[PDB]
């Protein structure tokens, strides 16, 4: 029990529970792990996401 | 050159990066800003510098 | 009767694979 | 091996890559750059004469070969 | 932080506690001899012309045997 | 012809020793 000590954490979980079963959800918990390092965050936005 | 192919990756040190490759890497939208370096280089629709 | 001079006119491109 | 140098006690320096230069390179940059530098790296032609001789041979033998006729 | 030495005309790097000198004065003497890179060219010329003549002996054979 | 054949073989042989 090291959730704020974890690399993943409740709301991914808490996803996990109510998402549908089909290809799409399983993609959206992969753009759910893009860093907010600061260089991160530069190239997320020079590709416009 | 075909026996030189294994022998040129005996090396371990990269090449730079070229410039038409670095006028590829940005959106249709951001490449008129300050933020493009390589726009001393567009000059001609026909031809590159 | 004058396949004899053929002979050598293969040999020499014969050498010239090898040689060159 | 190592160097010997006039100045008996060292300097820090501040200067940029526009100003004076500087070996500052790291011990395992070098130590790479040196496996890369080091892992880089007739008589036939007599032969091709004495073979030549021998050509010489089976053509003199083909003279002989030819005059009797 | 960076520690350093200012160049002089008076510092001096040694040789490399001869154990490298000894192998720069066996790549000296084992290419004293050898390919001088001078008559590579000639050999190169020398090789093309042999093949055009015998090239040309080929076509003599060829011709004036009919 | 035929001598004449040899003799130009074998004096364009004795050249050829002069490249090499």
């Amino acid at each position: 029990a090291h959730e704020y000590h974890n690399w993943l954490r409740s709301p991914f979980s808490r996803y996990s529970a109510t998402c549908p079963n089909v290809l799409h959800s399983v993609m959206t918990l992969a753009a759910m792990l893009y860093k907010i390092s600061p260089v991160s965050l530069v190239l997320q936005t020079k590709a416009h996401i | 050159a075909a026996r030189r192919i294994p022998h040129f990756y005996r090396v371990r040190r990269e090449v730079p990066r070229t410039v038409n490759e670095m006028k590829q890497d940005f959106v249709v939208t951001d490449f008129y800003k300050v933020g493009n370096i390589t726009l001393y280089t567009e000059l001609h629709p026909f031809f590159d510098f | 009767l004058r396949q004899l001079a053929q002979s050598v006119q293969d040999t020499i491109q014969h050498m010239r694979f090898l040689y060159l | 091996s190592l160097l010997h140098t006039f100045w008996r006690l060292p300097v820090a320096v501040f200067f940029e890559p526009h100003e004076e230069n500087v070996l500052r390179c790291p011990e395992r940059v070098l130590r790479r750059l040196l496996e890369d530098a080091a892992v880089t790296m007739d008589r036939v032609r007599k032969r091709y004469l004495r073979q030549e001789l021998r050509d010489l041979g089976h053509r003199v033998q083909t003279y002989c070969e030819d005059l009797e006729g």
